[PDB]
């Protein structure tokens, strides 16, 4: 359970990278594919898997939608992220295995970009959610 | 394994530009402040207090050291990283006791810490190589049956 | 999140096991000792790891009540195991990635004692119990 | 890994007693309808229905024997499982990418299928050896670094 502490950076987190938002999900999802390919099965309908490439970069405006979306929610992540949660159980079948994988490739993206927001203690906060995250995410398998 | 020509000047490259004492410590710290739990296999090291407490602690700063020094030996025997981690696989497996999630947390605390350092040099093609090398060391770590 | 069709399965067996409980944490204990020797640092100041040895025998009493407390807490086990979780993360420090083995070696235990009760079905809500148990324990790790 | 002669002799005295097709039916049943992601990889079986859908299903209980048979190919070549599972570890990791938790999950429900099928018998020390050889086992199927 995340603190108010670990919220408001979290928050504060999601505002700085304003700009940056989209560019920084289509680069953690070819981060992503390119450093565990176990993920490419789930997207074998695409191209063109390199950051820039249209899908990738459609699709990296999506999670970080996604994403945001937690963040509105960030008070209750099971109940905002329920569809999301319904989709990648029976739409497309995602092995929960993989939540982290991605949360950990935009992690690294992030901290290509914005390094001095990387303090151990606000990396704790972003862990944090991101588990939450994940978590939220599997809440439909079983 | 087998390793392209791309993935040991990376890694060689990579381990050329981290400062091991100062990497390795901010490592260690980042592990035992995002991971607290972590702390329990270093009880003799001093304050589980604040992260101001492990971020000043001169034991954590050199156990931080020798873990990057012990990575060195694997970038140094690149094609013979099980053999070379023998010793070092006994030590964690046998004697200490450290369940293995706690060297893809170590490592991913590591993969942080060069990523900032590195920054748009740490493409998705670097953090491939990076991830490669870790997965080999932590297999190597790794309770060994074969 | 267990379903009503869950809690309803896990207090059913919670009911059939009664004369043997704490012998089931005592035996489970036992296993988690041999089978998985990681954990026997914790209990160090221990002679006989063996079940039927004393403290074996009495702290199985004890994990057996902490359960049966987590049975009467079902509907928000965040909530009511938050001593238990403070107690094994700041007074023993235990790693939770250990939380999954004791539960493992309960459900085996259990499996060995009651097999009837082992349908399909039955160890998937068993299952969901006993995660939502561990990741309770974790809750207050950071 | 180096066997113990209880160990050798319990593993083969476990395998002696199980049905392949009876347990290896049951065991893949359990994992599909305990951890139900696990079905993705085996898209082409039928019905990604109720748990009793997967139960009287044909090609997951011809599936679950096979897994029971590789096990006894383990079983049969005790001192030599790596190479043995050398080809299976390039199926499993390789070409269908079997995230290594689920060799873990699957592993585990044929312990709780063995175990209700032995009873008392399956003792903390027998059941100490399994986990040992299931350990072997997934080790040698799991990606191959060394
Ligand atoms: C933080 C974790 C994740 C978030 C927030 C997220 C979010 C989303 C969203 C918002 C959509 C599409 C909804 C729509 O616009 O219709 C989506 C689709 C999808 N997600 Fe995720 N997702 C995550 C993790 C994953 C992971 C780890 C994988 C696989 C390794 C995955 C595979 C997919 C696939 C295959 C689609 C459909 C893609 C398409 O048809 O183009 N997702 N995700
Ligand atoms: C890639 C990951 C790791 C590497 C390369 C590594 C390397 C090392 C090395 C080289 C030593 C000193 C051994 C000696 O003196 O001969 C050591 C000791 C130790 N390590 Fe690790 N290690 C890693 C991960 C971990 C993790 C994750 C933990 C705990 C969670 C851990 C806990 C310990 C402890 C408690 C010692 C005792 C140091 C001493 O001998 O005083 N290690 N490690
Ligand atoms: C189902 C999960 C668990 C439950 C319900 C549980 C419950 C309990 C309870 C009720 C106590 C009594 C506290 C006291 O009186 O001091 C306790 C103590 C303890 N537990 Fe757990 N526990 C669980 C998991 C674990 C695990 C997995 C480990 C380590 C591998 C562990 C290690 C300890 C230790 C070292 C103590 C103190 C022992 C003593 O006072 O002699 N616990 N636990
Ligand atoms: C106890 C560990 C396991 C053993 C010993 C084992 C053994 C085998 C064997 C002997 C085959 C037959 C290879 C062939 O067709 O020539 C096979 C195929 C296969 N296994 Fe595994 N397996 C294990 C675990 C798993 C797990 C956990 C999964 C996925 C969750 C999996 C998925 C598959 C798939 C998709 C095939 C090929 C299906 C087909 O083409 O018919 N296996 N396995």
């Amino acid at each position: 359970s995340l603190s108010s502490k670990d919220k408001d950076t979290v928050k504060a987190l999601w505002g700085k990278i304003a700009d940056k938002a989209e560019e920084i999900g289509s680069d953690a999802l070819s981060r992503m594919l390119a450093v565990y390919p176990q993920t490419k099965t789930y997207f074998s309908h695409w191209k063109d898997l390199s950051p820039g490439s249209a899908p990738v970069n459609k699709h990296g405006k999506t999670i970080m939608g996604g994403i945001v979306d937690a963040v509105a929610s960030i008070d209750d992540l099971n109940a905002g992220l329920l569809a999301l949660s319904e989709l990648h159980a029976f739409t497309l079948r995602v092995d929960p295995a993989n939540f982290k994988i991605l949360s950990h490739c935009i992690l690294v993206l992030l901290a290509v970009k914005f390094p001095k927001d990387f303090t151990p203690e606000v990396h704790i906060s972003y862990d944090k959610f991101f588990s939450a995250l994940a978590r939220a995410l599997a809440e439909k398998y079983r | 394994v087998v390793w392209t020509d791309f993935e040991r000047a990376t890694i060689a490259d990579i381990f050329s530009k981290l400062d091991y004492e100062a990497v390795g410590g901010a490592t260690l710290a980042r592990c035992l402040i995002v991971y607290p739990w972590t702390q329990r296999y270093f009880g003799n090291f001093g304050n589980l207090y604040n992260a101001a407490a492990i971020m000043g602690n001169p034991m954590i700063a050199k156990h931080g050291t020798t873990i990057l020094h012990g990575l060195d030996r694997a970038v140094k025997n690149m094609d013979n990283i099980k053999a070379t981690y023998a010793e070092l696989s006994v030590l964690h497996s046998e004697k200490l006791h450290v369940d293995p999630d706690n060297f893809k947390l170590l490592s991913d605390c590591l993969t942080i810490v060069v990523a900032a350092q590195l920054g748009k040099a740490f493409s998705g093609e670097v953090q491939a190589a990076f991830q490669k090398f870790l997965s080999v060391v932590v297999s190597a770590l790794g309770k060994q049956y074969h």
